[PDB]
Formats: C-alpha cells, structure tokens, sequence
C-alpha cells in the first residue's frame, strides 16, 4: 500500500528546486547538453563497439566465403574433353 | 451604545511633522500609564550582503548606554522610574519603545532621542554582544517555526535582500565592526524615516514640543530629506527541503507572493485567511470548529497545528500557511490545506465571509489592546500606509467584502500560481514540487 513515509532514515540533506515555470525545459543545449552526450558516447563506445564490430566482420567473412564456394573452380574441367 | 458608534468615538490620531522630517503621532487616552517609541523604517532588507545583521547587532546596543549616559547611568535612570524599555528589528521595520507613567512622557522622549542618536557603541560591549548574538542564534536555530519562515523567505525571495534573516550570518556577527554598526545607524536612523508615536494619557502638543527639543535633526541638502526606494525583490515559485528524520514533528510552509501594504485587496486576503483560520491541539472547539481544515485536522489527526498568514511588505509580501505534523500525516494535511485554498478561489460562501469578517474585526480590535499595541499600530501605519487607519475605516472596508470578492481576489493571488515551499524535519512523506504545484488548480 503506502510506501512514502517509511522508505529510509535521512538526516541533514537540504535540496533546492524551482517550479517548472521559472526555468527552461531544455537549457544549455550546447554549453552542457551535447558536451555530455559526447562524454557518455566516448566512454561507452570502446565497450560496445568491439563485440559488434567483431560480429560484423564474422558476417562479411562467412557471407563472402559461402559465396566464394559458389563460384566454379576452372581446375575441375581443364582436363575435360 | 452600539459597536458602530464606539468606533467613531475613539479619539483621532494626531500627526505633526518637523522640519527635519521626523513625524510625531499619537492617540490620546485618559490612561495614567502610557507607551512612546520611535518606529524606524529600517531592517535587514536595507542591509546588504556585507552588513547583514547590523540592525540586529545595533538592536543589542541601543540599550547598553549612550554617550551622555553610560550603561548603569542609562539602566539605573530607566529602571528607577518604573519604566520598561524594549524593542525589535524585522526585515524592513525596526522599533524602540518605552512603557512609562504618562507623567514621564517628556523625559522618555529625551531618552528615546538619546538612544537613536547617541548610542555609545562601546567597543568593549560590542565584543560581548558579539558572543551573545552568536548564542541567541544557536537557540533560535532550534525554533522550527523560525527556521521554517526564514527558509520560506530564503527561497521565495531567493537572490534578493528579502531572502536574508534579520539576525544575519554567523560570519557577519563574528566580523562586523564598530564602524559598520556606526554607519548603519547614520545611514538608516534618519528623521524622515523615523516616527515618534505615543499612546495613553499624553498631550499631543506636549509630545511634539518634547520631540522638537531632542529630535532636533538638521537637514541641509535635499538628499537628507529623501526616503530611498528599495530595489524590488523577485518572488520565485520554488522549494527548499531541509530534511532531518531525527526531529519529532515536521514543519511545512507554503505561500504565494502577496501584494504589499498599500493594496486594498489585503483586506480581502485577511477575510479569506479568516475563513481557513488556524488550529492547534489545545483548541477546545474540537470537531465542531468552524474552519473545515481545522475540522478535518481534528477528524483525521492531521497536524499538531496549522495557521494561515498574510505577511505584508512595502512592495511585496507572503500569503500562505504553515503546519506542524507527524511524519506520516504530512501528505493528507498538505492535501486538505490546498484543498481549502482551492475552495477559497472556487466556492467561498456568503456565510463563510460573514463569520470571517466578524472574526477579523475582533482580531482588528485586539490589535489595539493597550498603549503599546496601539502605539505599534500608529508607528507602523504611518510607516507603512503613510497615515493612520481607523477601525471605523478598516471596519468599513471589511464590510464591503463578500464571497464573490474573496473568490476573485483569492483566485487572483492563488489559482494556478507557482508557490514557495519550505519543509523541515522528517518530511519524506510530503513530496514532489510538481504534485504540490498541481494542487494549485481545480477545486
């Protein structure tokens, strides 16, 4: 039922907030927003990209290889009459 | 001898201004005893960031002696004439007044003058009071109600001068200089901004002659005669949550920017606050109390107390309410409270305003229950409203108010407004500014 009021014991923490109408919904789009989008991107790309980049290759190889094995090998009829 | 009449009988309040700018006013009664004091138009709002706390530090010295009559000399002379000297200092109004035998009316004025003008400011005492104020802060800090209103101003008027406490910062108290207190006095305690008021068995004429004698300030340049206009303080729908789950109860105060002394709506605002009224665990009334909120509070054990308020100021003000509750009923209480506010804007009934107006008049009268309170009204009226406002007038104004008017005015100042919030203690249950912001409309 009611959870708000039990949760946890907290002391000495002050917080300040402003009505949505006194501030901007999307502010500092350049001085702050994007800079962090980059920050975040930067810090995760070396963790994510690798395995995918990898699988990517495995795709190309396996695909091309499968296809290669389609083409005919001239050496199979170079003795033919 | 119907009420109406007793009102138009109360002697008129006399006012006379001196060449220096000082304004002397008084209401003469047959009272053998009386009250006289100087109501200066100065406070912490006039202080800036470097001297926040001067007017309060100065308050602590206006009684430790003047140049002419040092500590004992002053106290002795005053204690020995069975007089009571005391004062205070708000955000934008400071006051010093005495309670003495109508007989001493003229010697007191001399004394008053000697305080506002020749404060010794003994640099020895200063270092002592420094430790005293610092001590009173430790104490006042344990007064949730105070902490809560200061904070209320702190965020509602954040970024402005009105967001400062009267007592000032721990640093300013620790560092203010004799010089600072000195200039504070010189810059603010000035004739055109002060008001010598008196009430009791006193001759207005005798009063003003005495004024002429010691309140003989001189004015050469125009600058001196001018009353500065303070920079406007910006209200901000915001909140400040100071949480400490260790305190027994939780305090909550919510408010909207009020108009200001001058504005007539204030009357209507008061009539409204009169409907919701105030409550407390020792109000015999009980479940039958007229105020729905109070009634609800009682029926649901919603709070140890609650109270509405309309704190006026020169150009702005705070219209709100404050309640003390247990950690687990903060929400229900807040809910119900905003409920009544929304009801004020949408469905106030004639019957309500009728009761409200009566209750108001009664409070209005209690505001003049003695020379001191009466005096306080004069000093403040002149200071705030410019002139004096008679109960006959107030009563008039009040009678004009009706349901429709209450709704319009309340809607005007409340409905769909971004409020200012301050919460202290075990406030986890009450929550989210947004949820509270939506309580500002429809109901």
């Amino acid at each position: 039922g009611i959870h708000f009021g039990n949760l946890a014991r907290v002391r000495h923490i002050i917080t300040y907030s402003l009505s949505p109408f006194e501030q901007r919904a999307i502010p500092n789009i350049f001085s702050d927003a994007l800079p962090n989008v980059w920050r975040r991107f930067s810090s995760q790309v070396f963790k994510v990209a690798p395995p995918f980049l990898g699988a990517y290759l495995l795709y190309s190889w396996g695909t091309q290889e499968f296809e290669r094995l389609k083409r005919k090998n001239p050496a199979d009829y170079e003795n033919d009459q | 001898a119907t009420y109406a009449q007793t009102l138009q009988n109360i002697p008129e309040t006399n006012v006379t201004t001196l060449d220096n700018g000082l304004r002397v006013a008084s209401e003469e009664s047959s009272q053998p005893t009386c009250t006289v004091g100087v109501w200066i138009g100065a406070g912490s709002r006039y202080e800036n960031e470097k001297n926040n706390g001067a007017g309060y530090f100065v308050e602590h010295l206006a009684f430790k002696g003047t140049k002419k009559r040092p500590c004992a000399a002053f106290e002795k002379e005053v204690e020995s004439m069975g007089a009571h000297f005391n004062g205070y200092t708000s955000r934008e109004q400071t006051a010093f007044y005495i309670k003495a035998l109508s007989k001493d009316m003229p010697k007191v004025v001399e004394l008053l003058a000697d305080v506002v003008q020749n404060c010794a400011l003994e640099e020895s005492q200063i270092e002592k009071e420094r430790g005293v104020i610092l001590q009173e802060l430790k104490e006042m800090d344990n007064d949730m109600t105070n902490v809560t209103f200061d904070y209320l101003h702190a965020t509602a008027f954040q970024g402005t001068a009105l967001a400062r406490t009267v007592e000032g910062t721990t640093e300013n108290i620790k560092h203010l200089t004799r010089a600072d207190l000195a200039s504070y006095i010189d810059t603010h305690f000035k004739a055109p901004r002060m008001v010598l008021a008196a009430a009791g068995g006193i001759s207005h004429k005798e009063l003003v002659d005495a004024a002429r004698q010691h309140f003989s300030g001189v004015s050469f340049t125009y600058k001196e005669d001018a009353v500065p206009i303070l920079p406007r303080c910006r209200f901000t729908g915001s909140e400040i949550r100071a949480r400490d789950d260790a305190l027994p109860v939780a305090h909550v105060a919510l408010a909207v920017e009020g108009p200001g002394w001058a504005d007539p709506d204030n009357v209507v605002l008061h009539v409204a606050n009169a409907i919701i009224g105030r409550y407390d665990r020792t109000f015999g009334g009980g479940k039958h109390l007229s105020s729905r909120l109070a009634a609800l509070a009682v029926e649901h054990k919603l709070c140890h107390s609650f109270q509405t308020f309309n704190t006026s100021y020169s150009d702005t003000g705070l219209f709100g309410f404050h309640f003390v509750a247990d950690p687990l009923s903060i929400d229900d209480m807040m809910f119900c409270a905003q409920g009544e506010w929304m009801r004020l804007c949408t469905s106030t009934t004639e019957s309500e305003v009728k009761r409200a107006k009566n209750h108001l008049r009664s409070a209005m009268v209690a505001q003049l229950d003695g020379t001191t309170p009466v005096c306080e009204t004069i000093g403040s009226h002149l200071l705030n409203y410019g002139r004096r406002i008679s109960l006959e007038e107030w009563d008039s104004r009040i009678s004009a108010v009706d349901a429709r008017m209450v709704r319009d005015v309340c809607s005007k100042y409340i409905y769909d407004k971004c409020p200012a919030l301050a919460a202290v203690g075990p406030i986890e249950q009450l929550l989210d500014y947004n949820r509270i912001r939506s309580g500002m409309y429809w109901i």
